[PDB]
């Protein structure tokens, strides 16, 4: 936070540190298949992922296991 | 709770944080705390003070204290998250700021801070909705649409992001002057927006009515080349790198840009010799100019004209002439050419420094050290001759060191390197290169000391603490080469982990430019920084270092206030192969192309008994080279342990195990 | 050799380049804040005939100069100020410093109407001091005594730019 050298520095630090109608419209106008516990459990041993991506990745491919892991291991 | 002379007190709790008087502050909370010895909310801003001054570790405590406390107060969890955004903890910090804003929505502060580590960890769908409250709290700013823009833009819905900046635009009722900075950059913005979605004919469209003058001349020059030439209308392409020629006579992009817009084949030698005449003759100080043509010309068209070039560069005394010409050595007969023709101008020469005869001889010692043409011992004697001429020449002595490094005899090469630097002890060029020559000796103490004659003096810790400091990527890893060379463990580790910690230190450094480029309105550069930011680590600065890790730990494996300064107890490590995943995951998601990661990352996952990614390392690197000789045995190394211990795994895994594992060839 | 502007891609061999050439070092993110600043100022050279040993490798950085505008001005007066610029020993004398200034100079006016450039230099150098006198024309303004931790004074270096506007002015009017 701010040293002392260069002054510039401490400045690097420092910078670091109505016609409403169209726009209000604007605005407005800018806005699972079951699954098996077991197989998210073997997906997260063996490939290392969170709970999160090995239960997204089954999601991905209707809780397919053999088909999940078979899609992960390919490569570009 | 507290009610109300414990109210006040609160209150001057954070007028004091917000006058920067921690004192008062303290006092002041502790008149609450000693009423109320449970409040949550006072308790925090007590951990947050602490925290302000450096006090970080107690500060956690307090705070994680006073969360349980009160798991429904919302001063506690923001308290918890700034201190996690303080630390780099971004994941806790993002998890953290998200349940002080689910107590008490609304709070712009705490919004503009859950927008910054939401872009940060790329959160884009997050980042969307979070720009769009915010721009639907302060519409007037054009800030905020710019922002919305980029959010929608980063996570590829262009349209829409086109649609935020157009219809803040149609919003003006005057037009902004052409020294307007922010609708310049804003501009440009979004006509790069409309290229991205392919549609140049509407990109150009746009170029030339809206953005026709704007302030960025070589954005614009440049876009206007590459969309015409896209679109086929050759002659106004031609046009239009002519006037990017005129700009800057060095960059070999525009020449090619031009030579396509007049249809001219590769083949036509001479037609594409004229092309470069012209400019030579209209701009005789661009190199370019003059030494492209070699590139295509060939046989006596060839001869002539790298004559032509090599007596401007050898009158010149250039040095960089060889190594600017080398890239043709893959042909022979331009090779052998450019050798006779400097021999040829030796003999033909007339009548200090080494301008003239050394000069050439300098090419000719060069060229039988480059290992197209390499004949080290003819190599040897024209450095000599050109040592004789001039012996007080850095680059000469340099490049007879190197040629000593090619004998293999790395201790001769390190002693003239270091001689050479003696020549110029002003230059650090010429210093890296000797400390670097002394590492590659495995000389270590002597490099340090070499090193030290140009960092910062009265650094504490001597000059491995500056260079550290100083994010001297290229000697940590080379220190750290060497050490391992030598069986010292502990300070590899501790290199290449600096290394890593470096990478993760440019990783953070965006942080504070979320918000920082809004200001700047340069818009373009910041998408260009979080997508090279995206690649960071595929640099083969992080990847040489995480590999060495990764090969020291694997070795390891086989043959079992700064906390660790020797590196110590990285080596005395129970865990190798966990304390290698760190460098390993991001070899393999950020450089997955190098045959060479998947390899080590095969050996790393066998090792862990996690077959099922060792069959994905090894499918990678079968992809890349399938007869690789490394990826043939390991695969045969795979079969006999899946044959073996197939029988105690579960079923899906022997099943994808042997259905996947048929495809390669072991 | 091959001249082009400035790449946030390219700011670890560019510091690297720095590194290696000059004792004024910095932080990674200072070239960032440059970089994201002024975009249009900073140049680099680049050794392209270099072969690549990876499909990875970044261009390999010979050359650079790092630019910036000074966010307050003297009087109200935009001016640009080089904060670094070095070339490699192994491509001196290809007239690359005077080109990388003359494309920053020229963006300077261009994007922010730069009025002059200023630079420091430490008070030993000559080679630099005949670049800046000698080929681009700067006059010297004054002496910083001790610049820095480091004892040796400094000349605050200055190129008027007018002479640039007038040329440029007359040729963005004329067309």
């Amino acid at each position: 936070p701010a040293a002392k050298s260069a002054e510039d520095r401490k400045a690097a630090a420092a910078l670091s540190k109505v016609d409403q109608e169209a726009v209000k419209n604007a605005m407005s106008a800018l806005s699972k298949v079951k699954v098996d516990p077991a197989d998210v459990n073997l997906l997260v041993e063996e490939l290392e992922l969170s709970k999160a991506k090995a239960t997204e990745l089954l999601k991905a491919h209707d809780g397919d296991a053999i088909k999940a892991m078979k899609a992960y291991i390919q490569p570009a | 709770p507290l009610s109300t002379r414990e109210a006040n007190l609160f209150r001057t709790v954070i007028r004091h944080y917000e006058d920067k008087q921690y004192k008062r502050g303290l006092k002041a909370a502790e008149q609450i705390l000693k009423k109320n010895p449970k409040h949550g909310d006072t308790m925090s801003m007590k951990a947050l003070i602490l925290n302000a001054q450096g006090k970080t570790e107690e500060a956690f405590a307090l705070a994680k204290e006073a969360l349980t406390i009160d798991m429904k107060s919302y001063i506690c969890w923001h308290v918890y998250g700034i201190l996690y955004r303080t630390n780099k903890n971004f994941d806790e910090a993002i998890k953290a700021y998200k349940f002080a804003l689910k107590l008490e929505p609304e709070s712009h502060q705490i919004q503009r801070d859950l927008a910054v580590l939401q872009i940060q960890m790329r959160d884009y769908a997050g980042y969307v909705q979070s720009r769009l409250n915010m721009l639907k709290a302060r519409p007037q700013i054009r800030q905020n649409w710019t922002a919305l823009a980029i959010a929608y833009h980063l996570e590829g819905n262009l349209e829409k992001a086109e649609h935020i900046l157009t219809t803040y635009e149609k919003s003006l009722t005057t037009p902004p002057p052409k020294t307007d900075l922010e609708h310049s950059e804003a501009l440009l913005y979004k006509n790069t927006i409309i290229a991205e979605r392919g549609d140049i004919e509407r990109a150009l469209q746009h170029l030339e009515t809206d953005c026709k003058h704007c302030l960025d001349r070589l954005a614009v020059m440049e876009l206007r080349a590459s969309y015409l030439s896209k679109l086929a209308r050759k002659d106004e392409a031609a046009k239009a790198y002519r006037a990017l020629l005129d700009r800057n006579p060095e960059h070999m992009d525009y020449y090619k840009g031009l030579i396509s817009a007049l249809d001219i084949s590769a083949d036509d030698e001479e037609a594409q010799k004229a092309v470069y005449d012209e400019y030579a003759a209209k701009y005789p100080r661009s190199d370019a100019a003059k030494r492209l043509p070699l590139n295509f010309l060939s046989g006596e068209r060839f001869r002539t004209t790298a004559k032509a070039y090599l007596t401007l560069m050898f009158d010149k005394g250039v040095p960089s002439t060889f190594a600017n010409l080398k890239h043709l050595y893959s042909d022979s007969f331009k090779k052998e050419t450019l050798a006779s023709l400097a021999e040829e101008y030796l003999n033909e020469y007339v009548n200090d420094g080494s301008k003239g005869k050394g000069a050439a001889l300098y090419y000719l010692a060069q060229h039988y050290n480059y290992y197209m043409s390499r004949d080290l011992t003819r190599a040897l004697e024209y450095v000599e001759k050109a040592i004789e001429l001039d012996p007080k020449n850095v680059d000469f002595h340099m490049t007879k060191a190197r040629i000593f490094k090619h004998q293999g005899d790395l201790a001769k090469a390190a002693e003239t390197m270091d001689y050479a630097r003696s020549l110029d002890p002003k230059d650090r060029y010429i210093n890296s290169k000797a400390a670097k020559y002394q590492l590659r000796n495995n000389e270590n103490e002597k490099a340090l000391a070499t090193m030290g004659l140009f960092t910062r003096a009265e650094t504490a810790g001597g000059p491995l603490a500056d260079l550290t400091d100083m994010q001297c990527i290229w000697f940590l890893t080379e220190d750290g080469e060497a050490w391992q060379r030598r069986g010292n463990t502990a300070l590899a580790l501790k290199r290449y982990h600096t290394v890593f910690s470096i990478f993760d230190t440019w990783q953070e450094d965006q942080f504070d430019f979320h918000s920082f480029s809004l200001r700047k309105g340069q818009i373009r550069a910041y998408v260009d920084m979080v997508r090279w930011e995206d690649r960071l680590r595929e640099h083969p600065f992080y990847f040489r270092a995480a590999l060495d890790a990764v090969n020291l730990y694997l070795s390891m494996y086989d043959k079992p206030k700064d906390d660790d300064p020797n590196g110590e107890k990285l080596a005395a490590t129970k865990d190798p192969l966990g304390d290698a995943m760190k460098f390993l995951n991001y070899i393999l998601q950020f450089s997955p192309k190098n045959i060479d990661g998947q390899i080590a990352g095969f050996e790393v996952y066998i090792r862990k008994k996690k077959y099922l990614l060792a069959l994905r390392c090894l499918k990678a690197a079968s992809a890349i080279d399938k007869n690789h000789p490394k990826v043939l045995e390991q695969a045969a190394k795979l079969r006999k342990i899946v044959s073996s211990a197939l029988d105690s795994m579960a079923p899906k895994l022997r099943e994808v195990i042997q259905a996947e594992l048929v495809g390669v060839p072991g | 050799m091959d001249i082009r502007l400035l790449r946030p891609s390219d700011i670890p061999l560019i510091q690297h380049a720095n590194l290696e050439n000059l004792p004024e070092n910095y932080f990674l993110k200072y070239y960032l804040y440059h970089a994201l600043s002024w975009p249009q100022l900073s140049f680099v050279a680049v050794d392209v005939s270099r072969p690549a040993k990876s499909p990875y490798d970044y261009p390999k950085i010979v050359g650079y100069v790092l630019a910036k505008m000074e966010e307050e001005p003297a009087d109200g007066v935009p001016h640009g100020h080089i904060t670094s610029l070095s070339v490699m020993r192994t491509h001196r004398r290809l007239g690359i410093a005077e080109k990388l200034m003359r494309q920053s100079q020229l963006a300077m006016v261009e994007t922010y109407n730069a009025h002059y450039v200023s630079l420091h230099v430490r008070v030993s150098n000559k080679a630099a001091i005949h670049l800046y006198r000698d080929t681009l024309g700067f006059k010297t303004e004054k002496v910083e005594a001790k610049y820095y931790a480091d004892g040796e004074d400094a000349y605050c270096m200055k190129l008027d730019l007018t002479a640039l506007r007038e040329q440029i002015a007359a040729q963005r009017e004329k067309e």
